RNA sequence: CCGAGUGUUACAGCCCCCCCGGCAGCAGCACUCGCCGAAUCCCGGGGCCGAGGGAGCGAGACCCGUCGCCGCGCUCUCCC
RNA sequence: GGCGGGUCGCGCCGUCGGGCCCGGGGGGCCACGCGCGCGUCCCCCGAAGGGGGGGACGGCGGAGAGCGCACGGGGUCGGC
RNA sequence: AGAACUGGCGCUGCGGGAUGAACCGAACGCCGGGUUAAGGCGCCCGAUGCCGACGCUCAUCAGACCCCAGAAAAGGUGUU
RNA sequence: UAGCCCUGAAAAUGGAUGGCGCUGGAGCGUCGGGCCCAUACCCGGCCGUCGCCGGCGUCGAGAGUGGACGGGAGCGGCGGCCCGGAGCCCCGCGGACGCUACGCCGCGACGAGUAGGAGGGCCGCUGCGGUGAGCCUUGAAGCCUAGGGCGCGGGCCCGG
RNA sequence: GGUUGGCCUCGGAUAGCCGGUCCCCGCCGGGGGUCCGGUGCGGAGUGCCCUUCGUCCUGGGAAACGGGGCGCGGCCGGAA
């Protein structure tokens, strides 16, 4: 018994939709990390372009 | 052949779906239709005698041991030795001044230059400060001390490989005369191209060496443990 | 004259509390709001211990089952 | 003159639900014979009770050749 | 001494109760790794060698952990 | 009024929060986060038992969860001069193990034990009927053995 | 069996440590004013050796005592 939550593709022999519920949740939350961390940028970027 | 088209983002799986690969490869436009030597034969030579002899070579075997083992039952991907990966710690990049722990050479401090194709870190402390020749050493039996210097464009010989830096032996006599194999008391003389090939090296370390203030006393000197003095409170 | 420690009544001439309207822009956050969490979740790295046990519907196989299931790529079209 | 129960229509809320739909003016999809004809729906041209399109179909008229890889894939080998 | 209900001991090792038939956990083929229960973690004795939290208590007989192995009425301008 | 402490509070061998000791606690109460280890729990190995099976296809020609012939009509596809037709393997004569069926194999769950009851014994002792073209004065039985092994054990084999 | 040694104040803890002009104890010790430091840096969370591969060539800085000794000769301190 190979693990399910372990590695893939016994999930994906089990669950075919187990892959493309997990790469829309590493591309949304690159997009997610993209956005907050150029955010944080922009707030401290004209507050230095201030002084 | 086009390259792979679909690039991985975590470890096997791809950054494009099923329907999303479809028309990247535009296979829409794609689907198809279209739809021993054992050997020659050995002439005659000879006189009543014809029929260039028939094809038969690599014959049936002259002996069957009397008990055999079963086959094996084919497992996955255990790939041998030359075809696994090669990993390195990131506080080992080139130029960095290594800590030998387990050689003959036991704490002496050497110069870190290329990660050979076999895992094991080609290195020399030079050998005017050391006594340490371009040895490969293993990864794990080192420290990285967190010191550098910028090597990186000094020179690299393409024949130093895994298959220069080798050990030799030839097994000759069977027979229990008193040899010593007759050739094993041969501390290897084939230094001759290897002294001659870490001239051309040792002369572009040693600038580099010789640029920082006082780094080549700190390479004469081995490394020890004394007295209040224990890793876990120490920064190598 | 200044500095300091006590005791008194007095509600800004340090401040604090309760209201009556607002902005930056909100982070369970500049380790106290720590909460409760995940179809609202994934990635990566270490340390330990173990490795038990003739799969070929094909070819009439042939030195030698790198085989099934599963998930993928390239070519059998072109261009950049 | 007040209070509850069942019923209707009014505007108002919610990342409501119907994959809804219906027409108009980048991200995702395990979704892929241009020819045209089998049912069904939709948008249309002036008519006025015809045709032309697109859509989807659990039916039929349009509708093979697997080559050589890699592998978190039926319990470790090293061709160290 | 004699009943009721249930569990045990007898027929049963093991971990804890210093010790033990019956208490508390837990039931047992021969081992390796992991985790725990009851119980603990000054030193015998594995583990608090945590910069643990908050108080109460001084005994010229202190106190200290189920069964369980020592005490009552009364009394104290002893401290809280 | 009630918490701790004290008085009440006396027994005969010397003595027991288990001892040593302990008072910014190693005491008491109320809590925390770590940490320790049972034969218990989880994962893995091996042994047995029990339950449900498998394989007589040794079928390298076996192939069959539907099957053939040969005639009435239609194709996609194989070779065109739009008419068209079974090839029995062979350039290799080849292809592991098995299945004491009372045997072999697979999977899963389980394993305390007195009195007691069953099963298995290729455990052992003595004697008989068969049988090993058994063994031996080139050394049997017996006994001894810091010798080598096997079996979970009953025991057994070998060396000296 | 061990992998370098520390060659030493007394002590206080609601307190101690260092340096110090003056007047008292056969050229040393007792006191006070003064200057210091102090979550101890004149800090065993420290210190001196040292992490010393050796040698040759060869220049600077530092150092004019030499450092190991089988030396020889001397003295005098340490009885718990
Ligand atoms: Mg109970
Ligand atoms: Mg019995």
């Amino acid at each position: 018994k190979k693990n399910p939550l372990k590695n893939l593709r016994i999930m994906l022999k089990l669950n075919p939709y187990a892959k493309t519920m997990r790469r829309n949740t590493i591309l949304r939350q690159a997009r997610n990390h993209k956005l907050r961390v150029d955010k944080a940028a922009a707030a401290a970027a004209a507050l230095q372009a201030k002084s | 052949p086009h390259c792979s088209r679909n690039p991985v983002l975590v470890r096997g799986i791809g950054r494009y779906s099923r329907s999303a690969m479809y028309s990247r490869k535009a296979m829409y436009k794609r689907k198809y239709s279209a739809a021993v030597l054992a050997t020659v034969t050995k002439p005659v030579g000879g006189d009543k005698n014809g029929g260039t002899r028939v094809v038969k070579l690599r014959k049936m075997p002259r002996y069957y041991p009397t008990e055999d083992v079963p086959r094996k039952l084919l497992s996955h991907g255990k790939k041998p030795f030359s075809q696994h990966v090669r990993k390195l710690r990131a506080s080992i990049t080139p130029g960095t001044i290594l800590i030998i722990l387990t050689g003959r050479h036991r704490g002496k401090r050497v110069v870190f230059l290329k990660q050979l194709a076999s895992g094991l870190l080609l290195v020399t402390g030079p050998l005017v400060l050391n006594r340490v020749p371009l040895r490969r050493t293993h990864q794990k039996f080192v420290i990285a001390t967190s010191t550098k210097i910028d090597i990186s464009n000094v020179k690299i010989p393409k024949h130093l490989t895994d298959a220069y830096f080798k050990k030799k032996k030839l097994r000759k006599p069977r027979h229990q005369e008193g040899e010593i194999f007759d050739t094993e008391k041969e501390k290897y003389e084939i230094t001759e191209q290897r002294k001659i090939d870490q001239k051309a090296v040792d002369s572009q370390i040693l600038p580099k060496i010789k640029a920082i203030p006082q780094l080549q006393g700190y390479l004469r000197s081995v490394f020890a443990l004394t007295n209040g003095i224990y890793p876990h409170k120490l920064v190598f």
